[PDB]
């Protein structure tokens, strides 16, 4: 992925105030909300019967911490988000079969949150930057 | 398809929408043309510089239809059915860029109406923008 | 959305099915298996051998689904109301899974069909099979 | 893509029964025929106003076996799909701006074809080998 110096700015300057313990269980909580088929995959993770039991998950919430901070990993490589998550993209097509439509999903649920959490701050071209990042995201992990 | 709780949440956050829908509309578009720049190929008439008046113009539409969509929740086929001779017919918009517009719609109402953006509502507003997005890329009449 | 003449070409078609409904159900099943081999996974208990009977049985029930999507072709939700329950709610069946349960059937169609599969008439078809997708892929209870 | 020997034997087989001048026009007249909004594409291609009207058109049974021959190409290349498709990739993405989900619904409308004309004879296990070709193809055209 390639920004621009303006737009690495402008993602990063966000990405600081994105409260880490909170955002990535919120993305994955409203995951499993807006596209019902993903609980599938997450059985185990207890009671996921309505809105209420899947955004109040403990679960959820730690999950979603580790989801996170693979995207903040993602941001520090992005000129090898193809190595970087190699080792998850194994992970998720190869073991847990998950498709890839699905990569897509979460990254646009993903913006929506952030969209959700700084309102004004979330304008369009930092907007686009984003797109860029969550769509380099979700290729490498497709890579499989 | 939609269920009767869908359908009452979404003529809830579309009535907080209200007289901002032409504006909400409008920074759709550019959200889309930006983040999806292949888009702006199906509008090569227009200026698509930030405040274009064209762009303003066509979000007051875009909006309006989908106003003219929630009333008519129950009978999407025939309300929208000259839309559905344009875009699927006359225009040919290919059905992936619907997607990118319904997400573009989401991200704005969620910038701007944050505490009424929950999960629940957030999901029963995806799914009305799919059944909107069906009904104009088929040919029906 | 379907058309007049989609529905209308959907009813000669499924109609020159008759008594082999099952035996189509159960090939395109077979089709689905081999080609795509993620969708076994759905299947943990059943014997997917090639001729089996667990999967004759299911390729029944698959085939008289869709009779009686044809027989209730304009209100759709009601009718197969009770199979969204099984494989939104219940099975929770990703929908990717079902356009290739879908090709798979279009293919099998074609193979037995030759008549009967034209260009106009493969159209209705592909658009029958989504329909019918988005009604086992919704929750709208 | 890899076939197993096997699959390889099954897929050239038949393919050297395939009507060169004809497959190629019945694939890509279906394609315009069943997802209409790939007609605007082809704009300069004449009349595309009904099926009858695709089906019989010369430059799209012209175009069909360009198509077609690259294909063959394919098939003789299952080694080096993304080298040989390179180009094609460019042109598709680049300069038409084709999304390629378009790619998938082609190389499915070609399978639909190979069963019609060949009936029986397309056998599960011929369809699956076909399949894995086709999402090669896919592939290497979405490569950019
Ligand atoms: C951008 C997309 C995604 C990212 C960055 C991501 C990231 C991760 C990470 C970092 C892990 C932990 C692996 C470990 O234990 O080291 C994980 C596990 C997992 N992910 Fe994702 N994921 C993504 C999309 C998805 C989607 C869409 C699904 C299903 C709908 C999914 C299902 C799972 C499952 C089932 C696990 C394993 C849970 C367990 O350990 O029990 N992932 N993912
Ligand atoms: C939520 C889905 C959509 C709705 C409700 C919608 C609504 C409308 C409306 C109301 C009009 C103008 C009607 C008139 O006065 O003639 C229009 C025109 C148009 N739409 Fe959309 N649209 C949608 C999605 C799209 C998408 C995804 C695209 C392509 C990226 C698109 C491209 C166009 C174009 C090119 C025109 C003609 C504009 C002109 O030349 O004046 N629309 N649409
Ligand atoms: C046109 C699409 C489909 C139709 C019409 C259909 C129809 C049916 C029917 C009639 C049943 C039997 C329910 C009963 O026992 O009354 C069934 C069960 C089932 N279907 Fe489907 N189905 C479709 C697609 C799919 C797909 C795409 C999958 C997953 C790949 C799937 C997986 C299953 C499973 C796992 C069962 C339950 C098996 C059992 O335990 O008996 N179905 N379906
Ligand atoms: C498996 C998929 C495909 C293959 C193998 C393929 C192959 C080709 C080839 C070999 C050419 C000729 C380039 C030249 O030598 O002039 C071509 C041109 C073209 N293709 Fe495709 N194509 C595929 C899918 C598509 C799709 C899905 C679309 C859009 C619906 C499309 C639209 C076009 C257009 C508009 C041209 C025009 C170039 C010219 O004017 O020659 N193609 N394609």
């Amino acid at each position: 992925v390639h920004l621009t110096p303006e737009e690495k700015s402008a993602v990063t300057a966000l990405w600081g105030k994105v409260n880490v313990d909170e955002v990535g269980g919120e993305a994955l909580g409203r995951l499993l909300v807006v596209y019902p088929w993903t609980q599938r995959f997450f059985e185990s993770f207890g009671d996921l019967s309505t809105p209420d039991a899947v955004m109040g998950n403990p679960k959820v919430k730690a999950h979603g911490k580790k989801v996170l901070g693979a995207f903040s990993d993602g941001l520090a490589h992005l000129d090898n988000l193809k190595g970087t998550f190699a080792t998850l993209s194994e992970l998720h097509c190869d073991k847990l079969h998950v498709d890839p439509e699905n990569f897509r999903l979460l990254g646009n649920v993903l913006v929506c949150v952030l969209a959700h959490h700084f309102g004004k701050e979330f304008t369009p071209p930092v907007q686009a930057a984003y797109q860029k990042v969550v769509a380099g995201v979700a290729n490498a992990l497709a890579h499989k | 398809v939609l269920s009767p709780a869908d359908k009452t949440n979404v003529k809830a956050a579309w009535g907080k929408v209200g007289a901002h829908a032409g504006e909400y509309g409008a920074e759709a578009l550019e959200r889309m043309f930006l983040s999806f720049p292949t888009t702006k190929t199906y509008f090569p008439h227009f200026d698509l510089s930030h405040g274009s008046a064209q762009v303003k113009g066509h979000g007051k539409k875009v909006a309006d239809a989908l106003t003219n969509a929630v009333a008519h929740v129950d009978d999407m086929p025939n309300a929208l059915s000259a839309l559905s001779d344009l875009h699927a017919h006359k225009l040919r918009v290919d059905p992936v860029n619907f997607k990118l517009l319904s997400h573009c719609l989401l991200v704005t109402l969620a910038a701007h109406l944050p505490a009424e953006f929950t999960p629940a509502v957030h999901a029963s507003l995806d799914k009305f923008l799919a059944s909107v997005s069906t009904v104009l890329t088929s040919k029906y009449r």
